[PDB]
RNA sequence: UUACAGACUUAAGCAGUGGAGCAUGUUAUUUAAUUCGAUAAUCCACGACUAACCUUACCAUAUUUUGAAUAUUAUAAUAAUUAAAUUAUUAUAUUACAGGCGUUACAUUGUUGUCUUUAGUUCGUGCUGCAAAGUUUUAGAUUAAGUUCAUAAACGAACAAAACUCCAUAUAUAUAAUUUUAAUUAUAUAUAAUUUUAUAUUAUUUAUUAAUAUAAAGAAAGGAAUUAAGACAAAUCAUAAUGAUCCUUAUAAUAUGGGUAAUAGACGUGCUAUAAUAAAAUGAUAAUAAAAUUAUAUAAAAUAUAUUUAAUUAUAUUUAAUUAA
């Protein structure tokens, strides 16, 4: 169990090294925190022949600690094996990265066979909203793992032509919107990061457009037919981009010189 | 009878499957970055089998323009401004499309990957999200404040006083 | 392919039928699986990835980027060993090559008497047992260039067996005066010479031979007067199997001329009683020896 | 540094760097190149 | 092939000590300032104590901070010499050594574990991987750090004619050029297992209009027959065995005085016999080359260990 | 000191420097200070990729004294631990000190400038000389050039290197539901050349050869990185770091203002100009780019004023879109 470390009372009865395994827990668990049960050197006690350490020796290595070890040792002076042959057991650090890097590739292979077959059990049928009752389009973003300003931004897109205002109404609309129509496009698009959460600009844009549409759908006191729909602001955003509006004349279409396939009768006689 | 290696270990072993669009509704556009290709193309390559077994159409990796950085120093610490090395760092980008799918199942994509994610990759997810004109209840600043704050002292008010 | 659950049931563990099930049920049985020539996301081997492997595979309980145990439910307590031994044989020992298991067994007899037996086939058993080695000049030498003084180690050392084969050899080391022993070693069994020796103890009569400007006045004596000379001649005297000499070094004392002096007089200048006999027609007699004979 | 003494109490850690800056202390006092007393401000 | 394998090229993103991609750029440079910072800390955790005359230095290489969405890995690489109980005996069994203490305090104590205070300093969940190196030659960072900080009495009035022979025996001195040779023959000997197995496979054929668009040649077991993980992945790992190292050292040890020992190879031949191209890590170093300085003060004042190891 | 070779130079060509004004650095001088270097090649728009304050290192005046660190010992305020003592934190105080752009690059780490030469060095074995040593043909040939090749009592190995390589270029595959469009693109992988072939001529060491021309094939024509040694005890203690030595109510720390921008002469490096193979206006279904930048932002269109019909230019008002193929 993932508490029996803490509950040497239980030990007794264990493997030898289990018993081990447990005090280790304990102490790398406890740290500064870890005071010597009597339990617990007597589980120790009941390992002194998997180990062959004396009996003796266990009471004091559990009381003492390194240095009781170094007493036991009767020296603290072991050679200097810094410079010892290599013995053609171990691999060098630059190696162990490319082992690393196998382990890793393992790793995602294990899932990919095992794990993310196991992903089909949530799979939805897709509900595609009507494109005519859901003509707006709400663009998020989402900065994984990291915290972005931009995050809380919201975007808010949508063709005139689709929100059901009358052809009075709908210029009225196309006027007061000024730079966020564009004409060419037919799209309204209007973004906001003013508020520090992406669900409150969210409803920030939304209650501006339910206000541009009541003032578009109420040509009670003025419908500003007069006035004609302003484009300059799209005229200059055309001249900073390149217009590749040229095609080849129909009229040097010559369809009589493209090759002709040719009869293969292998490929007609393996067909059948 | 020799061992029978089933589809889903075999598939690990080739190119990752696609699943046909049939609509045409962009849900989400994950675009990826780092500053190395190869865990990029990686972890790119993982996404769209995570996306297949969860019914995610998916396409890409788009590979987009790398961005270049350049730094040119002066070798020397002090002095002899006529030595000068460069240095450049490139962003790698990928942009990984997915379509007609519902909003539940986007977050678990994004969710699982995240899980798994890659050292050394960044990750950046626009949702789109189709919706109707009206909703149903719906989808101050600090200086102003201490203006008025301050107009109302007395250091301000002695002199508004008319 | 697909496969029925029972073929695959007696492959595959029982976690992990289910995922093959529900990879069976939606990639369908027509797929053509193409191949990427950009990203290799499986490895260059065939694995069904069923196994952890203790090595190539991360080390369940250890830490890392893609530890999926929560921080503290790590089970490694002891850092004294390395966690992921190399695996199969545990060594990549490259082939042809042996682990230096034994350092300081190694003996310069030994390694002088397996090269020249591959160099030239003397027996190394002769070298490693028969042959005795003795250093006869030790110095240091230099050489003026324009980097500046290269010092290097000259060894001079005289090999024989004690019964008529000595040989001379000389060496030289920029690094240690080992190396230039270890040369002087190797160079001596390949100069290895018999000398003759009258009654196999002493010379036969007197030699006056003269090597560059070392002149040697080398006397023959009786059993039992032992080797009265120039040290130098001592030294290789007893590598010889010379037990009884006498002699004098006139005008160049010079220790490396009065070796290379004394074993060319030793084969230059004498001749046996045998050679002297056949070429003269004539019987030479040992009155010594006859006296005691029957 | 001066946190790890009490967060782990257990282990002992030496500090190389101010250890040595010590050794550098002691030794120009005992070459009498040591640091002139501080006035108070009291005087 | 040698960059489209995971065993036989370095990834690009590991010449980086700091692996991480931020839009936020502030936070990026936020994450780099830390990762230098805990650096230096760490190696301050490194030595300890036991008593007054047993002072453990364990030599401890630059930390590599993973960086990815959901976590930090600090991972790096460590030398101890256990010179208190080196022993035959099983008595380390019942007692933790300082080493084990240390390093129990960075992911196992529950109350005061160094990743959880690491992972608010970061606001992400921080994970630490302590890897035992044997030897000391096996890094270059942690070979410079032994040497400029434990071999001072050996060096610091000239290289003792022992200490240098110690640094010219560690290696034998293995054949580059036959090393070279036996990897590229078993490179080849697995290409032409599997060209050989796919002739196979399409000769026993494993529609005829379907015979002219689909690529797929068969079975998995047939075309990877003989390729295991007991035979392909030891065999075509890179940077398996040393082949060269050059220790350099310099300064005052009344003028400053630098000595040089040179002894192996500098150089790779596995690129020049063989399709297989070399790459740059920083594209200033070479990939076989690992090089790292140390520096430590003495009474005369700075000296440096430049120590560079060439693994192929 | 000899000969040869090599560049170095020179020539030719284009545009300049040296002359005028101004910008900028330096010198000199001045100044309370005009901070300090660097200062032939290898300083002089150099350190410095921005000196109004800050930066700042200088000057005047005023002000601070364990100071930014670590530890010790007290005192408290606070929280835990432990049966009121202990331990944690914090503040204050205490003393070792902290601090120093103070001196010393000719005491140093590291880095850099400048140059030379690399078929360069060492190691192994063999061989010659008694030996220190030498390793011999050879002062080889050839190329723009280690370029390529040949050869000798030398033969190998290792590095030094060259190269391999990466980039560019050409092509192929993959990716993009071709509205993030530049598919005439983007970026991963792979391929390609150090070009090849024949033909006549001219030389040769004539052979299984070079120099040329000629036809044929090809997209094929350019770059990179790094070091091997040594010298200038060349620059830097002012990027940071170290020893020694000096300051410790001051050579440390903070604030206000000033200076670094002074001006006789001299020097370096730039800009503008001295008019007609050249300057100035105007050119709206808008001739034609590349590479960069925008969360410590990039700022559209519009309106207003200068200002006139309008345009143009400058600023204001307002702040559309985009945090980005
Ligand atoms: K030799
Ligand atoms: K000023
Ligand atoms: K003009
Ligand atoms: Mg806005
Ligand atoms: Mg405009
Ligand atoms: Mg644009
Ligand atoms: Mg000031
Ligand atoms: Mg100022
Ligand atoms: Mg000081
Ligand atoms: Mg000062
Ligand atoms: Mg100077
Ligand atoms: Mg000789
Ligand atoms: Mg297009
Ligand atoms: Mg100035
Ligand atoms: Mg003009
Ligand atoms: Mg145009
Ligand atoms: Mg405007």
């Amino acid at each position: 169990s993932a508490d029996l470390y803490m509950h040497p009372e239980k030990w007794k009865g264990l493997p030898p090294q289990r018993i081990l395994e447990l005090y280790w827990e304990r102490m790398a668990r406890l740290g500064s925190e870890y005071k010597p049960n009597k339990d617990e050197l007597n589980a120790l006690l009941t390992t002194s022949e998997y180990s062959n350490v004396p009996v003796n020796d266990i009471k004091k290595l559990y009381h003492r600690g390194e240095q009781g070890a170094i007493d036991i040792k009767g020296g603290n002076v072991n050679r200097d094996n810094s410079l010892r042959p290599f013995m053609f057991d171990e691999l060098p650090s630059q190696a162990q990265e490319l082992v690393a890097q196998h382990r890793e590739q393992r790793f995602y292979n294990r899932l990919a066979a095992y794990e993310l077959p196991l992903l089909a059990q949530y799979r939805q049928e897709y509900k595609r909203p009507s494109p005519e009752s859901h003509p707006v389009t709400y663009r998020y973003t989402s900065y994984v793992g990291e915290e972005h300003p931009n995050s809380r931004k919201v975007v808010l897109s949508v063709k005139t032509k689709e929100l059901g205002l009358e052809e009075k109404s709908l210029h009225k609309f196309r006027i007061l919107a000024r730079s966020r129509y564009d004409h060419t496009t037919d799209i309204f698009k209007m973004s906001s990061d003013k508020f520090e959460h992406a669900s409150q600009n969210a409803r920030y844009l939304h209650d501006i457009l339910q206000r541009l549409l009541a003032e578009s759908k109420d040509l009670t006191e003025d419908d500003f037919s007069d006035v004609p729909l302003d484009t300059r602001h799209t005229i200059a955003k055309s001249l900073r981009k390149k217009k590749r509006d040229y095609e080849f004349p129909e009229h040097w279409k010559r369809p009589e010189d493209a090759p002709k396939k040719k009869f293969d009768i292998v490929d007609q006689l393996l067909s059948t | 009878s020799t061992r029978p290696y089933p589809v889903n270990v075999e598939a690990v072993y080739y190119a990752p499957l696609k699943l046909p669009i049939k609509y045409g509704d962009l849900v989400a556009d994950i675009q990826l970055r780092s500053y190395d290709n190869e865990n990029l193309d990686f972890y790119s390559d993982f996404i769209l089998r995570t996306g297949y077994y969860l019914g995610i159409p998916l396409t890409g990796p788009k590979p987009l323009p790398t961005r270049r950085e350049r730094w040119t120093v002066i070798k020397s610490p002090f002095v002899h401004a006529k030595s000068k090395e460069n240095f450049e760092r490139h962003t790698h980008k990928r942009l990984i499309r997915a379509w007609d799918t519902n909003p539940e199942v986007l977050q678990m994509l994004i969710a699982y990957i995240t899980k798994h994610s890659m050292a050394g990759v960044g990750m950046k997810c626009n949702f789109f999200q189709r919706s109707e004109i009206s909703l149903d209840l719906g989808s101050t600043s600090a200086v102003g404040q201490k203006v008025l704050e301050l107009l109302d002292s007395p250091d301000f008010k002695k002199h508004l006083e008319k | 392919q697909h496969y029925d659950e029972s073929l695959l049931s007696r492959y595959y563990p029982e976690s992990l039928l289910k995922s093959i099930k529900l990879a069976q049920q939606t990639i369908p049985e027509d797929t053509k699986f193409r191949v990427s020539r950009n990203v290799e996301f499986a490895p260059p081997y065939l694995d069904d990835f069923t196994k952890i492997h203790p090595f190539w595979d991360y080390k369940p309980g250890m830490p890392h980027l893609h530890a999926q145990e929560e921080n503290n439910n790590f089970s490694i307590f002891r850092w004294d060993q390395v966690q992921q031994p190399l695996p199969g044989e545990g060594n990549i020992l490259p082939p042809g090559v042996s682990l230096p298991n034994d350092g300081g067994r190694k003996s310069k007899s030994a390694d002088v008497a397996a090269g020249l037996h591959k160099q030239t086939g003397v027996d190394p058993d002769y070298i490693t047992r028969k042959l005795t080695m003795k250093p006869l000049v030790m110095k240091r030498v230099s050489n003026q260039t324009g980097k500046g003084k290269i010092a290097s180690f000259y060894a001079l050392v005289v090999v024989g067996d004690k019964n008529g084969m000595v040989g001379l050899g000389e060496g030289k080391s920029r690094e240690e005066m080992s190396k230039a022993i270890f040369k002087a070693h190797w160079d001596a069994v390949r100069n290895l010479k018999e000398i003759p020796r009258y009654e196999n103890r002493t010379i036969y009569g007197d030699i006056d031979f003269r090597y560059h400007g070392v002149k040697l006045h080398l006397r023959s004596a009786k059993p039992g007067f032992g080797l009265r000379v120039n040290h130098v001649i001592f030294e290789i005297c007893e590598c010889a199997g010379i037990k009884d000499l006498s002699g004098k070094v006139y005008k160049s004392r010079n220790d490396m001329n009065i070796a290379k002096g004394t074993i060319e007089a030793f084969t230059k200048a004498q001749k046996t009683l045998d050679e002297v006999a056949l070429g003269r027609g004539k019987k030479l007699v040992d009155v010594r020896k006859v006296y005691y004979s029957s | 540094f001066r946190h790890l003494k009490t967060l782990y109490p257990d282990i002992e850690f030496v500090d190389l760097e101010e250890q040595y800056r010590l050794s550098m202390v002691e030794a120009k006092k005992r070459r009498g190149k040591g640091a002139p007393k501080k006035m108070k401000k009291d005087a | 092939g040698n960059i489209n394998n995971k065993l036989q090229h370095l990834n690009n993103m590991n010449n980086w000590n700091t692996q991480i991609y931020n839009y936020n750029k502030n936070m990026e440079i936020m994450n780099t300032m830390n990762d230098k910072l805990i650096n230096k800390l760490l190696y301050k955790m490194m030595t300890l104590k036991l008593n007054n005359m047993n002072i453990n230095k364990i030599i401890m290489s630059k930390t590599i901070n993973q960086h990815s969405l959901n976590k930090l890995n600090i991972k790096f690489y460590y030398y101890n010499n256990d010179i208190n109980n080196n022993n035959n005996n099983n008595n380390n069994n019942y007692y933790m050594n300082m080493m084990n203490k240390l390093m129990n305090i960075m992911n196992n104590n529950m109350n005061n574990n160094l990743c959880n205070i690491l992972s608010y300093y970061y606001k992400k969940k921080v994970t630490i991987e302590p890897i035992k190196l044997s030897y000391i030659y096996l890094n270059s960072d942690i070979f410079s750090k032994y040497i400029s900080l434990n071999d001072m009495d050996k060096y610091n009035n000239g290289i003792l004619t022992n200490y240098q022979r110690m640094l010219n025996n560690i290696m034998p001195k293995l054949n580059d050029h036959n090393i070279s040779m036996n990897y590229i023959n078993n490179i080849n000997n697995i290409n032409n297992n599997k060209y050989n197995n796919m002739i196979n496979l399409l000769n026993n054929n494993n529609n005829n209009y379907n015979n002219n668009n689909n690529n797929y040649i068969g079975n998995i077991n047939n075309i990877y027959n003989n390729m295991t993980i007991d035979n392909i992945p030891m065999d075509i790992l890179m940077y398996k065995y040393l082949v060269g190292w050059s220790i350099k050292f310099k300064g005052r040890l009344g003028r400053t005085s630098t000595t040089n020992l040179l002894n192996g190879t500098f150089n790779n031949k596995k690129y020049l016999w063989s399709n297989i191209n070399n790459n740059y890590k920083l594209n200033y170093i070479p990939s076989n080359h690992n090089l790292y300085n140390n520096s430590n003060i003495n009474k005369n004042g700075k000296y440096n260990i430049k120590v560079k190891l060439n693994f192929i």
